[PDB]
C-alpha cells in the first residue's frame, strides 16, 4: 500500500543497506545538480546510518570537487572534515540537506520522483524547457488547464527538474532489482538520514524516559493515595 | 425507591453497575480505536486497509502453493498422472479439485449418470489420450433424424433396432432390415460402420456394452429422433487446475 | 426530565432513531461505486427478467446466496468475489443471507441448460443427497409475457436502461434457466 519505510514508527533504526543503496544513487545521479552543504562527509562512518569504512570515505572525499580554503586561498584536496559540495545555479537546484523536513516528508520525495508521466490530454504540447509532475504542487500550470478562477485542474504541476531515472540506471553491488521504485525509496531514506541522523537515539531516549517517568509517577501516586488516606476514608 | 407508582410498579434509584459502566465505555473506546485503525491508520497495509486483504490472502497462498502447481505444469499430463509425488498428489487433490468442480455432473465416483459420461471407465467419446482429455476439460465440448424426411416415424424405429443389434441382439426383423440400410446411409458417417464411432466428432461407438446411456429401444428412438446436444462446460475460465484434473481423470482408468 | 412531556419524548425518539438511517443509507445514494454498473453489463433480457421474478416467487433466495465474499476459499469455490456494480440493476437485490444450497452469484456458464432442467425438475435425481425441493411445475407452466413490458417500463423508471426497443421486443423452466445462466456473467466477459 502506502509503502511505509522502516523508520516510520516507534522503532525502525534506519536499515543501513537501504542507505548505502541511496548513497550509490545520490552521488551518481542527484549530485549532478543538487548538494548537501549541511552534511559533513565523516558522517558516513558515524553509527545509525551507513557505517561505511573510513578509508573509502577519505577516497570518495578526495575524489570530489575542490573546496579551496578558509585561511589561504588555494585549491585543497577536500578532506572529509569539510562538507559535501554545493550546486548553486545555471540549471541547478536547491540543497537536499533538510528537504525531508521542509515538506509526511520522504513520502513527498518518493511520490515526486515517482511521477513524471507525459503531458495530459488538456495540454499535450506542454511547455518548452519545463517538464510535468503529478505531485509537485508549487509549479506553473497552462491557462488551458486552469478552471474559471485560476485553480488548476491537474493533480500536480510543471517542475523544472527532469526525470532523474530510467528503467535500470545503475547496478547494486549487493544484488537487487534496481528498478525506479526501489531507487526512489532508497534515496528518500538517504535524504531522511541526511536530515535526521540522530533518529534512533531519539527513539531510545524516548523509551528510557517514558519508562523512568512512568515509574516515578506510579510511586508518587502511591505516596499520594497514602498521605491522603485518613482524609478520604469515611466518605 | 422513587415516589411514583405505576400500577404496582415502583422503581429503585440505583447506580449503574460499575462493571456495566466499564464495559460500555470500553466498547466505545474500542469503537474509536477501530475507526482510527480502519477506514476514516493500521500498519501492515499500505494505503488504507480494505477488502484488499483478499489480494494478500491470495498472494500468500500463491507463494505457498505456487511451486507445487508450477512444478506440475512443466510435467506432461501423462507424467503428472503416473508419479505419486505429483501424480499421486494429483489424484488425491486433482481428485480434490474433482469433487468440488466436476462431481456434480460426473458423480462423486466419477462414474457418471444418465446424460453424463463415466470418467472412470475405458470408454471415451472424445478420446482417452491425455491431450484429448485435457482439451475436453480446458475448452469444453447429434442430428435430429426424426425431421429429415426419409427418416420419419418408421425410419427412426428401424435405425434404433439396428443399433441395438450393433450393440447386442434383440429380435425385431423389420426394425432390423430397414435400420441397417439407414445406418449405412446416414449414421455411419459419424459413428462409422459397425459403430466404432469417431473420437474427433465425439460420436460415441454404437458397439458398446451395457453402459449408463439409455440403451433401451425407446431411448435410442428418442436420441435418434430429436438428436443429442450435450455440453461439457469449459473450465478455462472457471479453473493449472485444469492440468491437474486432466492428470487425475487420466489416472482414473488404470 | 422530558418524562412528563409526550411531545418531547416522541420528538427526541424520532430524532434519536433517525441518525443511523441518515448516516448509512443516504450517502449511498450519492456514492458512485455502488451506483455504477459493470461497464459491459446490460439489463436483464425479458426472459431473464421473467425468470428472475420466478426465482423470487419460488423462494430460491431462501436457500441460495448471490454474493461472493472476498475470501480465498470462497473465491476458489465460487469465482470472483461479487462487486457492487453487478447488482446495480437488481430490484430488489438477491444477495443471500443463507446458503442451504451453494452460492448462485457466478453461475455464468458453469452448468448446461439441460443440467439445470433436470436438476430443477428433481434435484435428488442429479444430486442424490440434495435437500432442494423439486420444481417440476416450472415445466408445466407457460409464460404469457403480457406483463413483461410493464415490468421493464417500471424498471426503466427505476433507472434500468431498457430501450423502448427492448420493451417492445420482449415455459417458466425456460425462464428460470435463462436467468440462472446470466448470473455473474457480466463481470467475467467485461
Ligand atoms: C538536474 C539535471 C537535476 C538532477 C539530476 C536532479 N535534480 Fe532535483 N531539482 C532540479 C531542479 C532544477 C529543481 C527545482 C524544480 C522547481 O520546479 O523548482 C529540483 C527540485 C527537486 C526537489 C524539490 C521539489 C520541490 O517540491 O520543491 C527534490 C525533492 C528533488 N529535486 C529531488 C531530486 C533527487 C532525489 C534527485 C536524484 C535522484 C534529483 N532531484 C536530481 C534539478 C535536478
Ligand atoms: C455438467 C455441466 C458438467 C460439468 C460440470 C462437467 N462435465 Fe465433463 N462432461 C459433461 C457432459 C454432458 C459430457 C459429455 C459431452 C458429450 O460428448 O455429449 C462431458 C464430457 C467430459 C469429458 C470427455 C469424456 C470423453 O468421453 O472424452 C471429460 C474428460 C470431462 N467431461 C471432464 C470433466 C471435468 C474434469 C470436469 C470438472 C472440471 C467436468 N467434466 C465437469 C458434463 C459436465
Ligand atoms: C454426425 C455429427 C452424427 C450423425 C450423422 C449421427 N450421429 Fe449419433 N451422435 C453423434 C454425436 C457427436 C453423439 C454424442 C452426443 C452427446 O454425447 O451429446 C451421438 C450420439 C448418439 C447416440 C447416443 C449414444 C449415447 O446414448 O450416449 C446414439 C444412439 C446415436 N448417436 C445414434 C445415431 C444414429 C442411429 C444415427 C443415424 C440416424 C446417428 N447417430 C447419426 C454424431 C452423429
Ligand atoms: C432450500 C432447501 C433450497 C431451495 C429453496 C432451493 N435450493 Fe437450490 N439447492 C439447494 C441445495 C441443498 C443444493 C445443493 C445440492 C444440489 O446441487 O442439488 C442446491 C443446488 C442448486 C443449484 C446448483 C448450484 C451449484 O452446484 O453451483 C442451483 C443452480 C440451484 N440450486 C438453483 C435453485 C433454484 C433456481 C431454486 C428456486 C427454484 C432453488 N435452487 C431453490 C437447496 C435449495
Amino acid at each position: 500500500p502506502d509503502h511505509a519505510f522502516s523508520f516510520e514508527g516507534i522503532f525502525g533504526k534506519y536499515d543501513q543497506a537501504q542507505l548505502r543503496r541511496g548513497f550509490q544513487v545520490y552521488n551518481e545521479v542527484c549530485s549532478a545538480c543538487h548538494g548537501m552543504k549541511f552534511v559533513p562527509i565523516r558522517t558516513l562512518a558515524d553509527d545509525g546510518g551507513p557505517q561505511l569504512d573510513p578509508t573509502f570515505v577519505r577516497e570518495y572525499a578526495a575524489g570530489l570537487d575542490t573546496i579551496i580554503d578558509k585561511d589561504s586561498g588555494e585549491e585543497r584536496d577536500r578532506k572529509e572534515t569539510d562538507m559535501f559540495p554545493t550546486r548553486v545555479g545555471d540549471g541547478m537546484g536547491p540543497d537536499l540537506s533538510v528537504m525531508a523536513k521542509a515538506r509526511g516528508g520522504p513520502e513527498y520525495i518518493y511520490n515526486y520522483v515517482i511521477g513524471f508521466e507525459e503531458n495530459p490530454e488538456c495540454a499535450p504540447e506542454g511547455i518548452d524547457g519545463y517538464y510535468y509532475n503529478k505531485t509537485f504542487q508549487i509549479g506553473g500550470v497552462p491557462d488551458t488547464c486552469k478552471d474559471a478562477a485560476g485553480v488548476k485542474i491537474t493533480h500536480g504541476s510543471w517542475a523544472r527538474m527532469p526525470p532523474p531515472l530510467v528503467d535500470d540506471q545503475v547496478t547494486y553491488e549487493d544484488g537487487t532489482p534496481a528498478t525506479v521504485d526501489q531507487m526512489a525509496q532508497d534515496v528518500s531514506a538517504f535524504l531522511m538520514w541526511a536530515a535526521e541522523p540522530k533518529l534512533v537515539a531519539r527513539k531510545q531516549m524516548g523509551l528510557v524516559a517514558m519508562v523512568m517517568l512512568g515509574l516515578l509517577s506510579v510511586m508518587l501516586y502511591l505516596t499520594n493515595k497514602r498521605l491522603w488516606a485518613p482524609y478520604k476514608g469515611h466518605k | 425507591t422513587t415516589g411514583h407508582s405505576w400500577d404496582g410498579i415502583e422503581e429503585l434509584n440505583t447506580p449503574l453497575p460499575r462493571w456495566w459502566l466499564w464495559t460500555f465505555y470500553a466498547t466505545i473506546v474500542w469503537g474509536v480505536a477501530y475507526s482510527i485503525a480502519m477506514p476514516a491508520a493500521t500498519p501492515g497495509i499500505l494505503g488504507s486497509s480494505t477488502r484488499a486483504d483478499v489480494e494478500k490472502d491470495i498472494a500468500k497462498f500463491a507463494e505457498m502453493n505456487k511451486a507445487v502447481e508450477d512444478k506440475l505444469v512443466a510435467t506432461d499430463l501423462t507424467a503428472i498422472a503416473a508419479d505419486p509425488e505429483l501424480v499421486t498428489y494429483t489424484r488425491n487433490a486433482g481428485a480434490a479439485v474433482f469433487r468440488t468442480w466436476c462431481a456434480q455432473c460426473h458423480g462423486a465416483g466419477a462414474g457418471g449418470n444418465t446424460g453424463f459420461p463415466s470418467l472412470l471407465d475405458g470408454d471415451w467419446l472424445h478420446g482417452g489420450s491425455i491431450e484429448t482429455i485435457y482439451t475436453n476439460i480446458k475448452h469444453g465440448i447429434m442430428p435430429a433424424h426424426l425431421t429429415d424426411e426419409l427418416l420419419e416415424p418408421a425410419q427412426i424405429d428401424d435405425v434404433v433396432q439396428y443399433v441395438l443389434k450393433i450393440s447386442g441382439q434383440p429380435a425385431d426383423e423389420a426394425r432390423a432390415t430397414a435400420g441397417q440400410q439407414v445406418f449405412a446411409d446416414n449414421c455411419v458417417s459419424c459413428h462409422g460402420e459397425d459403430a466404432k464411432g469417431m473420437v474427433e466428432m465425439g460420436a460415441p461407438n454404437l458397439t458398446d456394452g451395457i453402459w449408463l446411456y439409455g440403451g433401451d429401444a425407446n431411448t435410442i428412438t428418442t436420441t435418434i429422433q430429436l438428436g443429442r446436444g450435450g455440453v461439457m462446460p469449459s473450465w478455462s475460465w472457471a479453473a493449472a487446475q485444469i492440468r491437474a484434473v486432466a492428470s487425475y481423470v487420466h489416472s482414473l482408468g488404470g | 426530565v422530558l418524562e412528563k412531556n409526550a411531545t418531547l419524548l416522541l420528538i427526541f425518539a424520532f430524532l434519536v432513531v433517525t441518525i443511523g438511517g441518515i448516516v448509512e443509507i443516504a450517502p449511498l445514494f450519492y456514492l458512485e461505486n455502488t451506483i455504477e454498473k459493470v461497464e459491459g453489463m446490460r439489463p436483464y433480457t425479458p426472459l431473464e427478467l421473467t425468470g428472475r421474478d420466478i426465482y423470487i416467487r419460488e423462494g430460491c433466495y431462501v436457500c441460495h446466496s448471490q454474493m461472493i465474499r472476498p475470501m480465498r476459499d470462497e473465491v476458489e469455490r465460487y469465482g470472483h468475489y461479487s462487486l457492487a456494480a453487478e447488482s446495480m440493476y437488481d430490484h430488489p437485490f438477491q444477495w443471500g443471507s443463507k446458503r442451504t444450497g451453494p452460492d448462485l452469484a457466478r453461475v455464468g456458464g458453469r452448468y448446461s441448460d439441460a443440467w439445470h432442467v433436470e436438476h430443477l425438475s428433481n434435484p435428488q435425481s442429479v444430486v442424490p443427497e440434495s435437500v432442494m425441493p423439486s420444481y417440476s411445475y416450472l415445466a408445466n407452466v407457460p409464460l404469457d409475457s403480457t406483463w413483461i413490458e410493464d415490468r421493464v417500463s417500471t424498471d426503466a423508471l427505476v433507472g434500468v436502461p431498457y430501450s423502448a426497443e427492448m420493451i417492445a421486443a420482449a415455459t417458466e423452466m425456460d425462464a428460470l434457466v435463462a436467468y440462472l445462466q446470466v448470473l455473474g456473467t457480466m463481470v467475467d466477459f467485461s
